[PDB]
């Protein structure tokens, strides 16, 4: 240790004028006592085998050699405290060192973790270790199928529950893609057969389909294993095959089960821009696909709602720079649809969830960036879509933000 | 000599007998594959398929002959090796 | 197994059609190879034929007879009937070799080593459409060739104008990816192309052929 911070001690206690050979005799002796201290904390570090040296490590190596374990404070009388130690200080560097003394009061305390349980599980059977989550893990010949006739049946169950026939078959043969450690090099097959299959299901618009598809797609997502971005090249157009798309089945009614789809399909978008991405490739591609989507005269009113949504649910800043310069256009729009003349398409009913949406996203952009003064009249600069109902929605938020 | 490509060998005369990082070429980061997107559009074996080993696994890249004066390795003639495994061949 | 002898005649007349005569027989020869329904148990060796060919090229620097090779391989594209998935690792170097190798030419001035470049290179854009999958990796090895074959110097201006053509006929996001960081090399192009001192080299139509 430095002699230069044991005269800083000495003079700081009543004793000044200390020589140097005085004051380097004080760094030699304390410098051996941490060295033959540490020295000895190491014994109870390798006899806990955790190599970690901890905090108790030193209580008990200070208790060896016949020093209290007292940190901050030491009796002379001994008997208060022994060698029982109080677990050190929590004292940092970069602390405040004044606190108030009703807010370590207030804060909640830390949840008492799980205890100790014995769990047993196979490191080795017959020789070989299995992949379970407990593990780190002239003629040319006749060629074989790089799968196992499990792994061809697995997949054939697999597909044969994913598309929904009962649904507790479904719900586990997703949890089973969302956690199986092996389901790679059977990732290219997966991948085709959700491709492939929104490909020829919006051929004829069957939502169940698509309903199961975009579950499988969400079931491969969060698996941990599996490594997808060479995948996600042919799993953008599947998943979006219809999110915008309009329907050829009965699209007025259960416009609302798949206006959720496209909910569920932004939500995997988003997660997508959130991961997979490098620069300039994936999240700004699917932008400016999704823009002009939007800039499109005379467009597809079941499009003109799915593209809406994806723009919608891209993050905090996107609806902060996308949805401002364009709240006239959406307003025309929905002037038209109410015009009429005639109900030729579910365009009223497409308009209505479009008008719906913009309003709820607009609303939290305008809690988030000023003041809730003029709530009443002021939004009429803005032609006056959601008004004092939009004022409500932002109080509603701030309600939930008063609750947190 | 005698088998497919004859007529070259005789014709020849020869008579014995961060750019480069690997995302930056995944299809995903160079395909437009926003166009795909349809709008309005208007067991015993293996229930799975048996592809062509050499060109799944094989690397045929070798073959390819970026310079003919410095051919790095030396190549030898192919003999014809008749896979049964495609179907749409009698033997 | 062993070409009966109809089909082995059939592989004389086409495969004698296409080595330059005359010019109705061989746009016969490949209208043959394009629009029939039976040609499998001779597609091993069209590909054998056609490989060989393009190697043939190191020995006789034949512009025409790659040409034709290249024109055969255009044919064998565009027959329905015919899968050429089980002999496109052979078909692939030989186009290869007809878009990135240096001499293409006997005479290298006046010979149009050129349009061999983009023909092949357009040949191999449709032989990437077609054929690429995700087990394949294909268009990211070729891709991966071109790329590795443009951005390292010391390659002549023959073999930098096959690779911007096979290149720049991939697609639009490839020249956004690929072409576009690189543009500052033209400067190190137009170094030597409006200023000498030596002009009578073939370093100049190379040169503003690849600007």
């Amino acid at each position: 240790l430095p002699s230069e911070s044991m005269k800083v001690v000495a003079e700081s206690m009543g004793i000044a004028q200390i020589q140097e050979e005085t004051c380097q005799l004080l760094t030699d002796e304390v410098s051996y006592r941490i060295k033959e201290i540490a020295q000895d904390a190491l014994k109870f570090m390798h006899m806990g085998k955790r190599q970690k040296l901890t905090t108790s490590d030193i209580d008990y190596a200070l208790k060896l050699k016949n020093v209290e374990p007292l940190y901050g404070f030491h009796a002379q009388e001994f008997i208060p405290f022994r060698f029982a130690s109080g677990g050190g200080r929590e004292l940092y560097f970069y602390e405040e060192k004044e606190v108030d003394l009703s807010d370590i009061i207030n804060t909640p305390l830390p949840r008492v973790p799980l205890d100790v349980c014995l769990k047993a599980h196979w490191l080795s059977i017959e020789g070989c270790q299995p992949a379970i989550p407990e593990n780190p893990p002239r003629l040319k010949p006749r060629s074989i199928h790089e799968l196992s006739v499990e792994q061809q049946l697995y997949y054939k169950e697999i597909t044969e529950a994913c598309v929904g026939s009962c649904e507790a078959k479904r719900a586990e043969a997703l949890q089973s893609i969302a956690t199986d450690p092996g389901l790679y090099q059977m990732l290219p097959r997966f991948s085709t057969f959700i491709s492939e299959g929104v490909r020829v299901n919006v051929v004829q618009n069957n939502l169940a389909l698509l309903i199961y598809l975009m579950r499988m797609v969400k079931a491969l997502m969060d698996n941990p294993t599996l490594y997808l971005e060479k995948y996600v090249h042919e799993l953008i157009p599947a998943v979006m095959t219809c999110i915008v798309s309009r329907q050829l089945c009965l699209r007025p009614d259960v416009d609302n089960h798949w206006a959720l789809r496209d909910f569920a399909a932004r939500l995997v978008a988003q997660i997508c821009k959130h991961f997979s991405t490098t620069t300039n490739n994936i999240q700004s591609r699917i932008t400016k696909t999704f823009t002009k989507s939007w800039v499109d005269e005379k467009t597809p009113w079941t499009t003109r709602y799915g593209s809406i949504a994806g723009l919608a649910e891209l993050g905090h800043d996107v609806i902060k720079t996308l949805i401002l310069p364009r709240l006239q256009q959406e307003g025309e729009r929905i002037r038209s649809v109410l015009d009429g003349p005639v109900l030729s398409n579910i365009d009223r009913i497409g308009a209505d969830h479009v008008q719906s949406l913009l309003l709820k996203h607009c609303a939290p952009v305008l809690a988030k960036l000023r003041p809730p003064p003029d709530n009443q009249d002021a939004y009429r600069a803005e032609f006056g879509s959601l008004g004092p109902l939009l004022c409500s929605q932002v109080v509603k938020a701030r309600a939930q933000a008063a609750l947190q | 000599r005698y088998g497919p490509a004859r007529l070259w060998y005789d014709m020849l005369g020869v008579p014995e007998d961060d750019l480069l990082a690997d995302e930056n070429f995944l299809m995903v980061t160079q395909l437009h594959w926003e166009d795909d997107i349809i709008w309005d559009g208007e067991p015993w074996y293996s229930i799975f398929p048996i592809d062509n080993e050499d060109l799944v696994y094989g690397r045929w890249e070798d073959n390819i002959i970026w310079d003919a004066q410095a051919m790095p390795r030396l190549l030898e003639p192919p003999v014809l090796t008749l896979d049964p495994n495609d179907e749409n061949l009698i033997l």
